[PDB]
């Protein structure tokens, strides 16, 4: 019964990992931005 | 039905009309007093220990039995 | 977008802040619920247009 | 006051629940003494009608 | 206790008061209960009650 | 017959959707209005934002142009980093130049933290009297400029004013010190 | 009005979120025109001082 396919998932808009010294609503939009830019550089690497 | 045999009827079955009618008639008065359906508003409120069930129930049992 | 918040529709509609914007043919939004304050704190603009309170200093018409 | 200020009012039910007012007058007071003397001199006086409301509003506040 | 409270709570200040006791019988628990000197900023704002009493068995959390 | 005993004694609500304070920018707090707090609170909001930056940088997350405005100050001892924020930029010279198009490295934000720490210490813009746009762009980009220590408050003790002076010296340096900066400021409290 | 009426919010820290009242007068309206005539004769006259509290109270209300 291997569950290793589920081991690592990235979720922007997660309330369980907001730092208390940061505006929570700023961090979600800011963490979403990093995901999309990482993906676009990897799409460019495929080109 | 409590009207049906008022001359002759046995106490237990009419005391159950008292119970049914007081509980339902209170609900219907609240359903006029509010927007609610009598299925949506509900007998969770019958848990209350309050004197308004005990004193008033027997007062109206006497009134509604005696007058007819 | 011009708006005003208060205890009821008619109390807002009669309120002393509103006469000039009515006379000049503008449209005032009425916001008559306690929860409106909490959404208006965050809805600073709509469709690129800012929301301006009729009951604040520096009101530009 | 408090119920009207709640964010999650459930406003229809409270609109039924709000309880009604009784007005109390001070028999010894120059105002009540005067208003009575005025209302006894003319029961239908428009001045006592205009008075009774102005007086009443002050007591709401 | 006073330096333990600061360690458990990350507070600057010394505790307001302490209870320390032990319950006998089949349930053998020991407990410290500290009252803070000043109420925490977010005492009611939080989604759920924020970790105030921590439960240990044989000194592991 | 059916009329009496009307009173119905319903439930009451105590659940509150607590308002959040619209935070001030430090520009709002320092220049644009001049709202005053005791210097220990100013060092506390430095610690609070340094913890925020420390918790942040552990995730390889970089926002360019960290500034005194994009931070918000709220009710209680409460200061908290945001994104809302010619225009008033603060920069490491590596970012200014055309040379490398991703000047993304953490040191930039550390030095930009050092700039906002000097705003916390000065309560007035760095370079506010010294320059117009040509000199402040050119001399900084050439690595050839410093804001004056004249505006940095002498009500600070030696411990933190020296650490802030090291936050000027970091322009010369490549050191991503944030957890150790955090240790240093924390312990110096 | 709404923040004052909350059951479980500490309003002591309101100092930074309470707004300040700016009073505005109708230059066209008879009472304010008359008040510049009244104030003209004596700047220190208490009778005009007494209006500017009564009018303020009436405007607050």
């Amino acid at each position: 019964v291997d569950y290793s396919v589920w081991d690592h998932i990235e979720v922007s808009d997660d309330e369980d990992e907001t730092h208390p010294n940061i505006d929570t609503a700023s961090l979600f939009r800011w963490r979403h931005q990093a995901r999309v830019e990482r993906m676009e550089q990897f799409q460019k690497e495929k080109e | 039905w409590c009207i049906d045999l008022e001359v002759e009827e046995k106490c237990a079955l009419m005391e159950q009309v008292a119970h049914q009618t007081i509980v339902m008639q209170f609900i219907l008065e609240l359903a006029k007093s509010l927007k609610v359906d009598p299925r949506a508003c509900f007998r969770q409120f019958f848990t209350k220990i309050k004197t308004a069930d005990r004193q008033y129930m027997e007062g109206f049992n006497d009134e509604l039995e005696a007058f007819k | 977008i011009y708006y005003i918040t208060g205890e009821s529709k008619e109390q807002v509609a009669n309120s002393a802040f509103v006469e000039r914007v009515r006379k000049r043919g503008f449209e005032v939004v009425y916001m008559t619920e306690p929860i409106d304050e909490y959404c208006v704190q965050q809805l600073k603009e709509f469709d690129g247009k800012s929301l301006v309170s009729v009951t604040k200093e520096g009101l530009e018409l | 006051r408090i119920m009207k200020a709640q964010a999650l009012r459930d406003n229809s039910t409270m609109g039924y629940m709000m309880a009604k007012k009784h007005l109390e007058i001070n028999p010894d007071h120059p105002i009540v003494e005067t208003l009575r003397q005025k209302a006894e001199a003319d029961k239908n006086d428009k001045a006592v009608k205009d008075l009774v409301v102005l007086l009443f509003e002050t007591a709401l506040l | 206790y006073g330096e333990f409270y600061k360690s458990l709570t990350n507070d600057w200040e010394d505790h307001l008061a302490v209870k320390h006791f032990s319950v006998e019988g089949q349930l053998e628990f020991r407990a410290l209960l500290f009252i803070p000197r000043r109420a925490p900023f977010d005492l009611f704002e939080n989604k759920k009650k924020k970790n105030n009493i921590k439960l240990y068995v044989r000194r592991v959390f | 017959n059916i009329l009496l005993f009307m009173g119905y004694m319903t439930k009451d609500n105590l659940a509150i959707v607590t308002q959040w304070c619209e935070g001030s920018s430090l520009y709002k707090h320092l220049h644009v209005q001049e709202t005053k707090f005791q210097m220990f609170q100013l060092i506390d909001i430095a610690r609070q934002t340094a913890q925020g930056m420390d918790y942040l940088h552990a995730k390889n997350i970089i926002h360019r142009d960290m500034k005194s405005n994009n931070i918000f100050l709220h009710e209680g001892l409460t200061v908290k980093i945001g994104d809302f924020g010619g225009s008033v930029l603060w920069m490491a010279p590596e970012v200014i130049r055309m040379q490398d198009n991703n000047p993304f490295s953490f040191q930039s934000d550390v030095y930009s933290y050092g700039i906002v720490l000097y705003e916390l210490m000065t309560g007035e813009l760095p370079y506010s009297h010294i320059n117009n746009r040509d000199q402040i762009i050119f001399m900084v980009g050439r690595g050839y400029a410093s804001p004056d220590l004249s505006k940095l408050y002498k009500n600070c003790p030696k411990a933190m004013k020296r650490l802030v002076a090291d936050c000027v010296k970091k322009v010369k340096e490549e050191r991503p010190l944030f957890p150790q900066i955090l240790s240093s400021i924390e312990l110096l409290q």
